[PDB]
């Protein structure tokens, strides 16, 4: 008969599967490595003869290969707002979910503000720095995760730090896109005075 | 009398169509609401002015493949929800509220099939569903607690598929392919204490399930009505209405035409028949009529898609004075019949999926 | 090449997209015997057979006709409304079970001569749910144990058989009654023999020599214990038991 | 709602996964045992003490577990299993009678929050209990029949804390020295070997005030009866010394992660090595010397862990789970070693391997003396599953 | 008993067990799934076990050198943690295509809750 | 089935008849119980054909 | 159906509606 009526009979069975693929293949419900039948898969013996004191003073060889430290203080200088009104920035602190709090909890502070003209565009005026002292912090960053900073004239982000304890920001210019509610943008540029 | 068809449609699967059902349970200027179950659809709609019907909220039965046979309307006193239950071949009774859009009350146990569905006229949580294996089981669903059960050793040796409640719900009419008229009185000392306790009840109470009670001794019994199958009776007031295949709509009150409904022992045996609204072309079973809310009019479809039509008053079937009613259109049989709270709008549906309402020419 | 099979009525035939990878779980089997064992076990829904290539291989699938698909848990919480089923919010007391699935696994080796070729349970206790045999609902573990549902005599029967003494015309009531209270404590305890029957003597005016003053049926009584005497099953002394404890 | 929806919609998944797992799981486990028992039971423990009958494979074990009940009355059990030594006999091994029964009953108060055995006298344990006394037992003097009068007889039970708590921890060198803790941020100890008929109550011996938050857990150095430590939901673990003065300063502390943590265990061969898991999908572990830098984290649990536990005959083997619904294997001989693209793909070396056999969520895991090879595990669904892997994959 | 052979020893033909599953879930997960492809297209794009991640630029950086940079977004807004790129590696950025095993931790639950849902949903009890 | 647990047995009780059953094996815990109807063997495949059975040999 | 394109007939089964993908599943209609 119509194959439409076969495919129809096995549709559900497949639809079935694929998500079953989908999860497994992102939560697993066992490991294929340990098949029989799929043995080349950690071919390799275990070695328990293998010491675990050794893991002592190798950690303390990685640690001191991957020493990490920051600039020192926060600076950049405003640069003219370019759209076809002044502009507030903010920032943000993220921290890690705990046992009893269902969703991740997030602090903000009102950094500064800058009194930007109506989207200057080119030989506006005659520059203005915004100074940021050390509020990031190691030893904050381990209990809450990395900070972040917000723009608003208009939504805009942007963060500090990562979790491989390597900052993402430098020296150099920055013009980021400005979203309401290519198009409004602000630029500026960051120091370390 | 007063009547003619003013509108109609048809549903598109084109199955046979079953019990209608017209939300007499509504408040003084609701929208009027009707329902009506299909083979495995369940459908709703709202009449309107003009001869404009508005389909509102439909659902699919699509996991049980079974055909729908009964559903009456519902109303929570809790939530001032109401709702519909339905029931089919399959023995499950499902409530959907279409405030929750959904059913989540699930209710199984009956043996074969369910032929008939209808609510206490005062308590909006006991129903009646007569079944296929000849049991007259009752649910308090506010409890989700069963309650005492009729037939049992002594009741109905055939399918029972009629069953109707008097108007303050204290005597329950049975009739069954048997062609038994059996009753029973609600009002009997032992039930209501189970019914006060089919309302106390607490599953972690303790290990010992609730007790339904079982009956076997109705009231009064008899066959001598019809000598085909019996399908449709209604408490006409202390009267009782019967309809059967043989073409014959017959009324009658158990004993001498003197002797109280109420008054009549188990033993007794005597019929006083009083009834001869007779029709014809409709000699196949499985048809069932409309009452008007105030009971005043008695409004009948036929298999060759004509109307029966009757009025309650002071007419007798000492002449019968009829009103055949008759839309050309429709032919092809006559499921069902339903009127609204009122005696203004009738819905008449046909078996191919096909309903087509009158409107009353007052 | 992969068939699949509708009762031969209807079927569709696909080429694979490369060799000893799963279409489905997309495994790159790199054995086909890692792909025909990972094909039975991943794909239980449907059934598989190999029916060989002129290439060498090729591959006819169908559904399972008895695919065991259903609910694994505690059968008392399906039968539950919804919102109550799938609690798991508090402690539920269910029936003892007990299965063995693994005494030993053969771990036989792999060998596609006799795989090919071939394609060409230790429960213990009380497993499936039970029902209410009155009313055919389910049970509940924790009311497992006293649901005898049975007796030496049902309700209904009581009646039947009162109902039934009624229909007696030449019976006069104060008879009636007599059996009516006697009977009903036959079936009631059941006795079978002799010795019993003269011990129900002296226990059936125990229980009801009250209500035989109450009813004030005692002549008639006395006549119905002369009659088993008659009967053999009473003896004198008996008669003055009862005697004495109607009075 | 949606999420009531998805949870339905969990509920056949977690149907199909087990389905699914049981399928797989012949080819994969050299041993499957399952029992169903009436109330779950929070946490289960192997007797130490062990026989195997002659001529019989099916060898006789002990466990001992709680009861948790809706609102009956809770018991102590103890239940004997019989398990085959050899696979090669072939009622799918032994006779169709079974395998597995129940001994052992007496009243219990409340649920079994923790309770252990002592070493040094299996008969004598201690339980955990939602009153502020920790109960005392020994199935020695009390009878193996339940008592229905609901009586209990907590003889020699410890007072200390002011209320209920996780935790308990005995001295494997001090007779009668036990660790416990509480959700007063306090842990207390008790001497059982100088208890006197004092009215079979003891107050705690010691009581420490180091962590800040509700201490969970808290054990003995596995060699040193005189080192031990603490661990609190602070996220902060601590570590401890006997008669060092005050009892709120530790000798050592350190942050174990960014997480509530409630998991410690000291490796039982080597005394540097301490494993400490967390509720942050991260188990990791310590040395006695370098307690600024972690050795190694193990993040593959999906949810969080709080039962921890190193592999008898087994120095290699740590194993975990949690709320995940997954047992994790570890090999530490395998840290870091490579691997094909498809053991990548598969999972981290170091990692040994993974248990999903249950579809409720296992809140106890638990191996025994003599049996390196098989793992005991408590589910929420009242399931006892124990189960042996295949040889081939350590070797 | 020892000549116990393979499970399959149980019956011929009985009645079906009945299927735990049901349609209108059925349905629900199928369009998820649909929905799902119409944004990471796994079944069109990448063939059931890869997902499709096209390149935007939210922020235009330079430095004091000619390395101009720009930082890279990828609309599914649940992908990798956002990273600066240049202008020389533009323009073939604009396909990533970032295998299942390869996705982060947090990401599991981003493109599905339903891929792992914590049953007890709150602590109810420990 | 026609390879019962249980079999039926008439007896004569105090002049009245009555038929019992009684375990062909020693029964377990949880068992099914069956006996055979013993109709003609047209007659069993017409009702109780379904033997639920796999042939070991 | 008699040319028997590719394994893409599951991409041809499922998405039937919505804007069926690769504008060629319907040649094995």
């Amino acid at each position: 008969a119509d194959h439409e009526l076969f495919l129809q009979a096995f549709e559900k069975p497949t639809q079935i599967y694929r998500f079953l693929r989908t999860r497994n293949l992102i939560a697993p419900i066992f490991l294929h490595r340990t098949l029989t039948y799929m043995s080349h898969r950690n071919s390799r013996t275990n070695i328990k003869r293998k010491t675990f004191k050794v893991d002592d003073m190798l950690s303390k060889v990685e640690k001191m290969k991957g020493e990490q430290e920051s600039h020192s203080h926060l600076q950049l200088t405003f640069t003219g707002f370019f759209h076809k009104v002044t502009l507030e920035v903010l920032l943000v602190k993220v921290c890690h979910k705990k046992r009893k709090d269902v969703s991740c909890p997030i602090r903000q502070v009102p950094t500064g503000k800058k009194q930007v003209p109506l989207n200057p565009d080119l030989n506006q005026t005659k520059p203005s720095l915004a100074v940021s002292s050390n509020e990031f912090e190691p030893s904050n960053s381990h209990m809450v995760k990395s900070y972040s900073l917000l723009f608003r004239v208009f939504v805009a982000q942007m963060t500090v730090f990562d979790k491989n304890r390597r900052l993402q920001l430098l020296d150099g210019e920055y013009e980021v896109a400005m979203q309401e509610m290519q198009g409004p943008t602000l630029q500026f540029t960051l120091r370390w005075t | 009398y007063s009547f003619k068809c003013v509108n109609s449609l048809k549903e598109d699967h084109n199955q046979p169509l079953f019990g209608v059902q017209f939300n007499w349970h509504s408040k003084e200027g609701d929208p009027l609401v009707f329902a009506t179950v299909g083979s495995n659809r369940v459908t709703l709609y709202e009449c309107h002015s003009q001869g404009e019907i508005r389909l509102l909220q439909s659902y699919v039965d699509a996991d049980a493949d079974e055909n729908f046979y009964t559903c009456a309307w519902t109303y929570d006193s809790n939530t001032s929800h109401p709702l519909l239950a339905v029931a089919g071949s399959r023995g499950i009774i499902r409530i959907i509220n279409p405030i929750t859009m959904q059913c989540i009350k699930h209710y199984v146990g009956h043996g074969n099939a369910i032929n008939e569905l209808k609510f206490h006229p005062r308590d909006p949580n006991l129903l009646l569903s007569v079944s296929k294996d000849h049991a007259l089981r009752l649910w308090n669903i506010q409890t989700d607690t069963l309650v005492a059960i009729f037939g049992g050793v002594e009741g109905h040796r055939d399918e029972v598929l009629s069953a109707d409640y008097d108007l303050l719900g204290e005597k329950i009419m049975s009739c069954g392919m048997d062609h038994s008229l059996k009753l029973w009185r609600i009002n009997s000392k032992r039930m209501m204490n189970a019914i006060k306790e089919s309302y106390d009840y607490n599953p972690n109470k303790t290990n010992r399930p609730f007790i339904s009670q079982k009956i076997h001794f109705p009231d009064f019994s008899t066959r001598d009505i019809h000598r085909n199958y019996v399908d449709c009776v209604r408490w006409l007031g202390d009267l009782i209405l019967s309809k059967s295949c043989e073409n014959a709509i017959v009324c009658w009150k158990p004993g001498k035409m003197e002797d109280d409904i109420d008054k009549i022992k188990p033993s007794e045996s005597n019929v006083t028949i009083l009834g001869r609204f007779d029709y014809s072309q409709c000699d196949i079973w499985y048809m069932r009529f409309s009452m008007d809310f105030w009971q005043k009019m008695l409004a009948l479809g036929n298999q060759v898609g004509k109307l029966y039509v009757w009025d309650l008053e002071v007419e007798d079937p000492h002449k019968a004075k009829c009103t055949t009613l008759t839309h050309h259109k429709c032919g092809a049989a006559i499921r069902q019949t339903s009127f609204s709270r009122d005696s203004s709008i009738l819905i008449a549906v046909c078996d191919d999926a096909s309903i087509w309402r009158w409107d009353r020419l007052r | 090449f992969y068939q699949f099979l509708y009762n031969n009525n209807t079927r569709q035939q696909t080429e694979a997209r490369d060799d000893l990878h799963c279409p489905w779980c997309t495994l790159n089997c790199r054995k086909l015997y890692s792909l025909l064992k990972h094909l039975k076990l991943c794909h239980s829904r449907f059934i598989f057979n190999y029916v060989y290539h002129p290439k060498g291989a090729r591959i006819d699938v169908s559904i399972n006709e008895c695919y065991d698909g259903s609910y694994a848990g505690n059968p008392q919480d399906i039968h539950r409304q919804p919102g109550f089923a799938f609690s798991r919010n508090g402690p539920v007391k269910r029936t003892p079970i007990t299965h063995i699935l693994v005494c030993r696994p053969k771990r036989t080796k792999a060998s596609m001569s006799e795989f090919l070729e071939s394609e060409d349970t230790y429960s213990s206790g009380h497993n499936r749910l039970y029902f209410h045999s009155d009313t055919c609902l389910p049970l509940r573990p924790q009311e497992m144990e006293v649901d005898s549902e049975d007796e030496k005599d049902p309700e209904w029967l009581r009646e039947k058989t009162i109902t039934q003494i009624e229909e007696f015309s030449d019976v006069n009531e104060g008879e009636k009654e007599v059996m009516k209270l006697w009977n009903l404590h036959v079936m009631k305890h059941g006795f079978i023999a002799d010795n019993q029957m003269n011990h129900a003597c002296m226990l059936f005016v125990e229980n009801y020599g009250q209500k035989i003053i109450k009813k004030n049926l005692c002549r008639n009584f006395m006549l119905h214990l002369v009659s088993m005497h008659d009967f053999n099953l009473i003896s004198i002394m008996s008669i003055d038991k009862a005697v004495t404890k109607l009075r | 709602k949606e999420a009531a929806f998805d949870d339905a919609v969990e509920e056949r998944v977690i149907n199909e996964e087990y389905k699914i797992w049981k399928k797989n799981t012949p080819f994969l486990y050299d041993l499957v045992m399952t029992h169903a028992l009436e109330w779950p039971s929070l946490t289960a423990q192997w007797l130490p003490d062990v026989t195997r009958p002659e001529g019989k494979d099916f060898s006789i074990h002990r466990l001992v577990l709680g009861t948790h009940t809706s609102d009956e009355q809770n018991h102590l059990v103890i239940a004997s299993v019989q398990l085959p030594n050899d696979d090669a006999q072939f009622g799918g091994f032994g006779s169709v009678s079974g395998k597995i029964e129940i001994e052992i009953k007496i009243n219990h108060e409340g649920e079994v929050n923790r309770a252990r055995y002592m070493p040094q006298n299996p008969c004598i344990i201690a339980t955990k209990t939602p009153s502020s006394d920790v109960l005392v037992f020994d199935y020695t003097k009390h009878p193996s029949k339940p008592d229905p009068s609901g009586e209990c007889n907590p003889d020699l039970r410890l007072r200390g804390h002011q209320k209920e708590g996780y935790g308990l921890s005995w001295n494997p060198n001090l007779s009668g020295h036990l660790l416990s803790a509480s959700d007063d941020h306090t842990i207390c100890l008790w001497d059982i070997s100088a208890v006197p008929k004092e009215g079979k109550v003891v107050d705690a011996k010691t009581i420490f005030t180091g962590h800040t938050a509700v201490v969970e857990d808290v054990s003995w150095h596995l060699l040193h009866e005189s080192l031990f430590g603490s661990v609190a939901d602070d996220q902060k673990l601590m570590i401890w010394d006997t008669r060092s003065n005050n009892t709120s300063k530790p000798s050592h502390s350190v942050d174990a992660h960014t997480a509530e943590v409630n998991c410690l265990s000291f490796n039982p061969y080597s005394e540097f090595i301490l494993a400490t898991g967390s509720a942050d999908k991260t188990v990791a572990l310590w040395d006695l010397r370098n307690l600024k830098l972690k050795l190694h984290s193990f993040e593959s649990h999906k949810d969080e862990i709080f039962q921890v536990q190193w592999s008898p005959h087994n120095e290699t083997i740590l194993a975990s789970s949690g709320t995940d619904r997954r047992l994790n294997v570890w090999d530490l001989s395998k840290i870091g070693e490579e691997q094909s693209p498809e053991d990548a793909e598969d999972g981290p070396p170091e990692l040994l391997f993974i248990h999903g056999g249950h579809t409720a969520k296992i809140s106890d895991f638990s191996w025994n003396p003599n049996e390196p090879w098989v793992i005991c595990s408590v589910s929420e669904d009242n399931i006892m599953q124990v189960w042996q892997m295949a040889e081939n994959i350590y070797n | 008993n020892k000549r116990r052979k393979l499970k399959n020893k149980r019956r011929r033909s009985l009645p079906r067990p009945h299927d735990f599953f049901d349609a209108q879930t059925l349905d629900a997960i199928r369009h998820r799934a649909i929905c799902f492809n119409l944004s990471a297209h796994i079944e069109s794009l990448g063939k059931g076990h890869s997902v499709v991640f096209h390149s935007t630029v939210i922020a235009k950086r330079k430095e004091d050198s000619g390395k101009i940079k720009l930082l890279l977004h990828w609309m599914p807004e649940d992908i990798l943690p956002d990273v600066w790129v240049n202008e020389s590696e533009r323009h073939q950025l604009k396909t990533k295509v970032v295998h299942l095993s390869k996705l982060p931790k947090d990401t599991a639950l981003l493109l599905d809750p339903n891929i792992y849902r914590t049953m007890p949903q709150k602590r109810l009890k420990r | 089935s026609v390879n019962p647990n249980c079999y039926a047995k008439v007896m004569m009780v105090n002049g009245d008849h009555r038929i019992g059953i009684f375990a062909k094996r020693a029964i377990q815990t949880g068992e099914e119980l069956f006996f055979d109807y013993r109709y003609s063997q047209a007659d069993a495949l017409k009702y109780v054909g379904i033997e639920r059975e796999m042939e070991i040999p | 159906p008699p040319p028997a394109t590719q394994i893409s007939d599951l991409s041809k089964r499922k998405p039937k509606t919505e804007d069926f993908l690769t504008f060629l599943c319907l040649r094995g209609s």
